[PDB]
């Protein structure tokens, strides 16, 4: 196993070194140490190979090394683009074995902070009449990425029957996310209302509707 | 180079899939080929490598149970899976190079593999709806397995389109919605349909959307 931290940040401009540690049997044994970089949806792209070597086109800030059975990749003049994560890889000796570290999570600081757009939807009249009733709470364009959602019936709060998604970044470099609850029929009528409230940084935004 | 995946799906444990890996911009038959998966929210992990000469090797967990080939006259590498688990789910890459005196410089796009008995089900689309604007949206609830796509008429309106990314339910079926905004004046003068095309199922459903 080649053991790597689960996470590591730094803001731009600066350095950052990730580590990966394993034994003389691949890491400290061979010069066959690659770095792999990964962005959500993406195949892994090859930074570095033979513990330094660089392939064509790969920046010169990204650079490998390794000291005895840890290898580390280094990261000068970090951008935000550099956010991915990164995954050492190394041979075992035997049989082709290439084992991948867990890969560490790079997040670059500094990025604006940015408050969520939330759209609340009714359940649709074809949906009650299959005596089923979702509300729909859509939330898009903030970050940083941690929201906290709190539906409410009335004034009151509702825990059950709610599934929220975990926030992930949209084309825009921003984070989305949606809530669902599920009601009955019954429930949806017999209450004046119903909210979806986004508490993000210190700030809420709300959105309510009724029957 | 070019690296075009096929023949992912949904299958039970202890069924066979073949996935293919289509190339071009090198010869399959004279170089060295890899399999690496990666299973849901998890790090990569090496399968399977040909040589350049056709000797063959095989991580651990999947000797005995698949097998890496080629077609010289296609271009094609596969790889045969048999007796499969449900530890094996996970996006299948094929990849140029052995993983360490040739690194993978260049990837395939990735092709999806779901080992699952669960039944695959077809999506239930709802409609999403209220001058000034009008947000309209469809909701795709209950199916299995991923992906759903969405377009909106027929793929003729992308603009102010935004598709979320899917919720996986307690009952272990998904859901997500697609949402677009609009002039309200145009509700009534011009049609919304979203077009809601799960592959899985061989379905296209198509919802028009108004108030």
């Amino acid at each position: 196993a080649l053991t790597q931290p689960p996470s590591g940040s730094g803001s731009p401009g600066q350095s950052v070194t990730i580590s990966c540690t394993g034994t003389s049997s691949d890491v400290g044994g061979y010069k066959y140490v690659s770095w792999y970089q990964q962005h959500p949806g993406k195949a892994p792209k090859l930074m570095i190979y033979e513990v330094s070597k660089r392939p064509s086109g790969v920046p010169d800030r990204f650079s490998g090394s390794k000291s005895g059975n840890t290898a580390s990749l280094t990261v000068s003049g970090l951008q935000a683009e550099d956010e991915a994560d990164y995954y050492c890889s190394s041979y075992e000796g035997s049989n082709n074995f290439v084992v991948f570290g867990g890969g560490t999570k790079l997040t670059v600081l500094g990025q604006p902070k940015a408050a969520p757009s939330v759209t609340l939807f009714p359940p649709s009249s074809e949906e009650l009449q299959a005596n089923k009733a979702t509300l729909v709470c859509l939330i898009s364009d903030f970050y940083p990425g941690a929201v906290t959602v709190a539906w409410k019936a009335d004034s009151s709060p509702v825990k059950a029957g709610v599934e929220t998604t975990t926030p992930s970044k949209q084309s825009n470099n921003k984070y989305a996310a949606s809530s669902y609850l599920s009601l009955t029929p019954e429930q949806w009528k017999s209450h004046r209302s119903y909210s979806c409230q986004v508490t993000h940084e210190g700030s809420t935004v709300e959105k309510t509707v009724a029957p | 180079v070019q690296l075009v995946e096929s023949g992912g799906g949904l299958i039970q444990p202890g069924g066979s899939l073949r996935l293919s890996c289509a190339a071009s911009g090198f010869t399959v038959s004279s170089n060295y080929m890899s399999w690496v998966r990666q299973a849901p929210g998890k790090g990569l992990e090496w399968v399977s490598v040909i040589y350049s000469g056709g000797s063959t090797y095989y991580a651990d967990s999947v000797k005995g149970r698949f097998t890496i080939s080629r077609d010289n006259s296609k271009n094609t590498l596969y790889l045969q899976m048999n007796s499969l688990r449900a530890e094996d789910t996970a996006v299948y890459y094929c990849a140029r190079g052995e993983g360490w005196e040739l690194p993978y410089d260049y990837w395939g796009q990735g092709t999806l593999v779901t080992v699952s008995s669960a039944s695959t089900k077809g999506p239930s689309v709802f409609p999403l709806a209220p001058g000034g604007t009008a947000a309209l949206g469809c909701l795709v609830k209950d199916y299995f397995p991923e992906p759903v796509t969405v377009s909106w008429n027929s793929g003729a309106l992308t603009s102010g389109v935004h598709t979320f990314p899917a919720v996986l339910q307690s009952s272990g079926l998904y859901s997500l919605s697609s949402v677009v905004t609009v002039p309200s004046s145009s509700l009534g003068t011009q049609t919304y349909i979203c077009n809601v095309n799960h592959k899985p199922s061989n379905t296209k459903v198509d919802k028009r959307v108004e108030p």
